[PDB]
DNA sequence: CTGCTTATCGGTAG
DNA sequence: CTACCGATAAGCAGACGATCCTCTCGAT
RNA sequence: AUCGAGAGGA
């Protein structure tokens, strides 16, 4: 649908910002991290999530 | 056509598409080191030695080599040569045991050592058959 | 830890007690030299460790073309001029943080809230 | 986890870290070498309090020096004392032994 | 240039197409000036290389020397 | 790959497409991308194996 | 086993041979060759053992 | 051949072409598909064994 | 070793690219790590590559090349003495190898990588920014990298990535005409 | 007009001349 | 290597058009499918069977004996 | 340019995190087994405790590393020169053995003449250097994939490896129909 | 991404 | 006190790998 | 026909 195109696409748009943010967040000493992992692990971690969840 | 069949218009086939040539040739020389033990190009028949091949000869010539237009196929003899042991034990190559077609062309020369040499392309046009890729 | 070796044969000087006057007594097994301490720091370790961060940071930084570009201020001098990356140690449990090094006062920097630093 | 003891959302943290291995090394920043002859008192000015203090309810001039960090420190269900106690249990009576509170 | 000689003759000059016919070797003349003019081997061809004759040869040239272009 | 700042987490960056099989892939997704399987291609001729040996 | 099997056996005396139909023959032939290679290590074999016949 | 499936008797149709033809729907169990992968056949000789197939 | 190979490069670099220093030998310099590593071995890949220099005078960082060379170069293309070396001798291209390419930034497209910045037809697909302001070389097209057989596929981005390693393992095993004698 | 810049299309000139001058195996020969 | 006499698909003949195709191109200086269109094709099929017939026996006449 | 003599050093950082004293070795073509390292500097001549870690260390406020190299020093003042480097190695007879191995073996390219020494040292201090680079976690692991530090070898090449080894032998069977010719 | 062999160390007996 | 025996720990070495398939080149 | 190297189909 001409209006998916549009919708969709923001929709990953959304995450693009999330993965910054919390890019931005972790590069801030901030970002926390996740008992037992590196908290390069969880900024990892966060991200692929970010945006398996927007592909879906 | 399915599972990754397709399905085929046969008219068009016989219109021509999708249609091939193919060639293929065969390979001959004579002896190794005899002063006295050398093959020998011929169309054989017997002579003492009798193996010789169960298909048909009657297509080559004297040379031992068919002519271009005939119509090769079955196990038929396609270069005759002998190679005399003590004597005319036939050793020749026939056709493939499965292809049939066509001779195109045959050749006739010689190696490095002056050596005899043969090299006979049969040729047959293979149509879109059944089971065949794409 | 910086230490010391001796004057007279280049070589490594090592450690006593000034016993008798309380003290600390360095010293070369090459010739007999001798010294006063440093400081009594003697050995350091370290496993936690901030001793690679910046690393080569260098005039020609600012050339270097990989090396992406950021809009900040440096504090001391007060271009938008820098250039950044993270952390050059290359452990695998470290600060996902930034570093700038200023283009124009070669000023170094860091994107980073928590954590205090002077290198 | 124990039967009733199912949600001590807080009960599983006992376990966790009634469980969980853990070198002294996980949270020593930064181990060191003095030689600090005077028992008595420090070269290091940090240290200093930490003098007044080993004495309310033989030893060398050389000192073993560990930092350890902040963190670990919370992170970890995490006490000096604890530290400590524990170092002084390894060895006894062959070391002497002391902290910042 | 590379040739070849049959037995009981000359040197033929050696051409592609040719030996893809009959076997032989498209390679080249080893020829050393060793002190106190003189040939110790061959040396296999690389078609369209510097010695190949192909390596000059006009389109015109090639077919003539049944040669794909 | 070479059209790239250092030290970048960042999506795009990371092997993340986002286009469609259908608008398109751009040529770091295209090569990326191909990393993809070849890590796949590759397991495959090696499950493939590892697995009848098992199955003996 | 006392009977079947024994130190001494176990080490040896006296080796079979192996007749032909265990490794033949021919060849391109006719009236020249020739062998599997038992037949060839099958001399190695009764081959030095000719050289210490003609020593002792 | 990895299971019994991958064996199995069955029914013969003589038919021009040349091809072993099949039905759908007896692919899975041998895992076929139709691109190109290429089958066997066997065929018994003794009453029994006809039995054996036809049977079991 | 060197104090200031910085003036040094500059120099290695021009003369490569003058063709006073052969174009094979690849030219490395890691600032932060202050080596300066020339390698000249055989047996190394490399390529494309064309070129960058902010040289230019009325704006920015550009391309050597230009509209310029290029039409000449076609010149060349209807005449059936502009050649691609030629390209590489005035300097517009130059050879680049893996190592060597660790220490640039391409770009990719030049286009639409270095104009200023300043609607969207929403089929065009979605690329990225131009974040990068630094280009050193940009890419001569992208579609070399790939090779003789997946370069015959119609379109190949907008498919799944193996299946186009297979129809590269096919393309050589179709049929036709394999010279014309 | 011949300073002015390129634009992708005429890039696929300049591969052609890249191309003629070595065509598809110069690896090999060279 | 030839044009085909007859398109593949459909039936007709087209083999007869394949010199007076190049020739709208070639000298009445036209798009090829205005030529196409022009001798008659049509059908997709049939254009198909000319825009492609690929003349290579224009080169191997090209060898000589 | 001159051959295919493969020729394959190594320095080994013995020694897990913390396991005791973490010493460094290395190792040699015809050789016995390893040597620390301040041996070798020592046979190249250079010697003094410290103008090694310059060869190494190269800036004097990394302590860090120093120290790592502080006990592979102590492997060595059991030998306070260069003959006795040379030594450590199997007299007359083995020494030179050694003088030789560091020139013909010990990092071939670089130069097999008399000469250098200190040209390889320094080497070797480059080696040792980013040994601990990689050690001390500054710097990561070696890749083994980069397209980069790998070669083609193409039909030159190899053509080429066999000219070589058959134009060798026509070369010395030569050495023969003129070993017994006499005349 | 080990089972076997060898060497070294702490223990028991003479 | 010293010697011998037993147990434990560390270091060094060994054999397998998809099924079935067609074909091509070369050699004592 | 043995024997060894590579190429290709699932
Ligand atoms: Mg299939
Ligand atoms: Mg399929
Ligand atoms: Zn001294
Ligand atoms: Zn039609």
């Amino acid at each position: 649908d001409g209006p998916t195109m549009r919708e969709i696409t923001e929709t990953i748009a959304e995450a693009k910002k999330k993965v910054l943010d919390v890019t931005k967040e972790a590069q801030a000493n901030l970002l926390t991290a996740k008992h037992g992992m590196t908290l390069r692990e969880s900024f990892e971690d966060n991200v692929v999530r970010f945006l398996n969840e927007a592909r879906d | 056509n399915q599972e990754d069949s397709m399905i085929m218009n046969q008219s068009s086939i016989d219109r021509g598409l999708f249609r091939s040539l193919f060639f293929r040739s065969y390979m001959d020389q004579e002896k190794k080191y005899g002063m006295s033990i050398t093959e020998t190009f011929e169309k054989p028949q017997r002579t003492n030695t009798l193996r010789m091949k169960h298909g048909t000869y009657d297509k080559l010539d004297d040379d031992g080599l068919i002519a271009p237009g005939v119509r090769v196929s079955g196990e038929d003899v396609i270069i005759g040569k002998t190679t005399p042991i003590s004597s005319k034990r036939d050793a020749s190559t026939p056709l493939r045991s499965t292809e049939n077609g066509i001779v195109d062309q045959v050749l006739v020369t010689t190696n490095q050592d002056g050596l005899k040499f043969v090299k006979v392309r049969v040729r047959t046009t293979k149509i879109p058959q059944i089971g065949d890729k794409f | 830890t910086t230490f010391r070796f001796c004057r007279d044969c280049n070589n490594m000087l090592y450690p006593r007690e000034d016993k008798e006057n309380n003290r600390l007594l360095f010293e070369c097994r090459t010739c007999s030299y001798v010294e006063e301490a440093g400081s009594p720091l003697v050995y350091r370790h370290e496993l936690i460790t901030n001793i690679g961060e910046t690393a080569g940071v260098v005039q020609d930084i600012g050339s270097d073309p990989t090396l992406p570009r950021s809009d900040r201020e440096c504090p001391k001098c007060h271009s938008r001029e820098n250039v950044f990356f993270q952390s050059q140690q290359r452990r695998k449990d470290t600060s996902m943080v930034l570093f700038f090094v200023c283009l124009s006062c070669s000023h170094i920097f860091t994107s980073d809230q928590k954590n205090k630093r002077t290198q | 986890l124990e039967p009733g003891h199912a949600a001590d959302q807080e009960q599983a943290k006992l376990i966790r870290s009634a469980i969980e291995h853990t070198t002294l090394k996980s949270v020593t920043i930064a181990s060191e070498i003095y030689y600090d002859p005077d028992p008595r008192s420090t070269v290091i000015p940090e240290d200093e309090e930490i003098i007044q203090l080993h004495f309310s309810l033989q030893q060398s001039p050389w000192l073993l020096r560990l930092e350890l960090d902040r963190a670990a420190m919370n992170d970890k269900d995490l006490t000096m004392g604890q530290v400590g106690e524990r170092i002084k249990q390894t060895f006894k009576n062959d070391l002497f032994v002391i902290w910042s509170e | 240039k590379p040739m070849v000689n049959e037995s009981d003759g000359v040197t033929h000059a050696l051409y592609p197409q040719e030996a893809r016919l009959r076997n032989l070797t498209y390679s080249s003349g080893l020829f050393v000036d060793v002190k106190k003019k003189v040939f110790i081997g061959r040396l296999p061809i690389m078609l369209r290389s510097k010695n190949c004759y192909l390596s000059e040869a006009t389109e015109s040239d090639l077919y003539k020397l049944k040669e794909c272009p | 790959l070479p059209h790239f700042s250092k030290d970048d987490y960042s999506p795009e960056s990371k092997g993340f497409v986002e286009n469609s099989y259908l608008r398109g892939l751009t040529p770091q997704e295209f090569f990326f991308h191909a990393m993809g399987g070849r890590e796949g291609l590759i397991d495959t001729a090696v499950k493939t194996a590892e697995t009848g040996y098992i199955q003996r | 086993n006392e009977v079947f099997s024994r130190p001494e056996w176990m080490i040896l005396t006296c080796l079979p041979v192996p007749p032909p139909p265990v490794r033949p023959s021919i060849s391109f032939n006719e009236s020249q060759r020739g062998e599997d290679d038992l037949t060839f290590k099958l001399a190695d074999i009764l081959k030095a053992n000719i050289s210490l016949e003609t020593l002792e | 051949s990895l299971h019994k499936m991958s064996m199995m008797a069955h029914r013969v149709k003589v038919i021009p072409y040349s091809t072993f033809r099949l039905n759908l729907s007896v692919t899975s169990p041998y895992n076929a598909d139709f691109d190109g992968d290429e089958m066997n056949l066997h065929v018994p000789q003794s009453e029994e064994t006809r039995a054996e197939l036809s049977q079991l | 070793v060197h104090r200031n190979p910085a003036r040094l490069m500059e120099t290695l670099r021009t003369l490569r690219r003058k063709g006073d220093i052969n174009p094979e030998v690849s030219m490395i310099r890691d600032i932060r790590e202050k080596e300066l590593k020339i390698f000249t071995d055989a047996g190394r890949v490399y390529r494309p590559l064309f070129i960058v220099e902010d040289d230019e005078s009325l704006g920015h960082k550009e391309l050597k090349v230009r509209k310029g060379h290029i039409a000449k170069l076609m010149a060349t293309e209807y005449q059936d003495e502009y050649t691609w070396s030629s390209l590489l001798n005035e300097g517009l291209v130059e050879y680049i190898d893996a190592e060597e390419e660790e220490s640039i930034l391409i770009a990719m497209q030049p286009e639409d990588l270095e104009p200023a910045e300043a609607d969207v037809d929403p089929a065009k697909r979605i690329r990225v920014s131009h974040h990068a302001t630094t280009f050193t070389h940009c890419e001569i097209h992208p579609s070399m990298i790939l090779g003789v057989a997946a370069s015959i596929i119609p379109f190949p981005d907008h498919n799944q990535s193996p299946r186009n390693t297979y129809q590269s393992a096919m393309g050589k095993q179709a049929m036709g005409v394999f010279l014309t004698n | 007009d011949e300073s002015a810049p390129i634009t992708a299309e005429d890039s696929w000139a300049v591969i052609s001349a890249f191309f003629r001058e070595k065509g598809l195996v110069s690896q090999q020969l060279d | 290597m030839i044009v085909p006499v007859r398109c593949f698909s459909c039936g007709k003949v087209v083999g007869d058009k394949w010199e007076s195709y190049l020739n709208l191109l070639q000298e009445d200086e036209l798009d090829e499918g205005t030529a196409l269109s022009r001798l008659g094709l049509k059908r997709y099929c049939c254009r198909r069977m000319i825009l492609t017939h690929v003349d290579l026996i224009e080169k191997f006449l090209r060898y000589n004996p | 340019k001159g051959s295919r003599f493969i020729s394959t050093l190594q320095v080994k950082l013995y020694g897990r995190e913390g396991s005791s004293a973490r010493t460094i070795k290395a190792t040699l073509p015809y050789i016995k087994q390893d040597i620390p390292i301040v041996i070798i500097f020592r046979a190249l001549g250079i010697i003094p405790d410290g103008e090694i870690l310059e060869h190494i260390c190269y800036d004097v406020n990394d302590w860090q590393m120093l120290e790592m190299l502080k006990p592979c020093v102590e492997d060595g003042f059991v030998i306070q020169d260069r003959e006795t480097a040379l030594d450590f190695i199997g007299k007359e007879k083995r020494i030179q053995y050694a003088k030789d191995i560091l020139q013909k073996e010990f990092l071939p390219h670089i130069t097999q003449l008399e000469g250098f020494e200190s040209r390889k040292a320094f080497f070797l201090g480059y080696m040792i250097n980013r040994l601990l680079l990689c050690a001390l976690d500054r710097k990561d692991q070696d890749d083994r994939d980069h397209f980069g530090k790998k070669r083609l070898d193409l039909a030159g090449p190899l053509l080429a490896q066999l000219f070589k080894t058959l134009f060798k032998k026509l070369t010395k069977d030569i050495f023969r129909y003129m070993q017994r010719t006499v005349e």
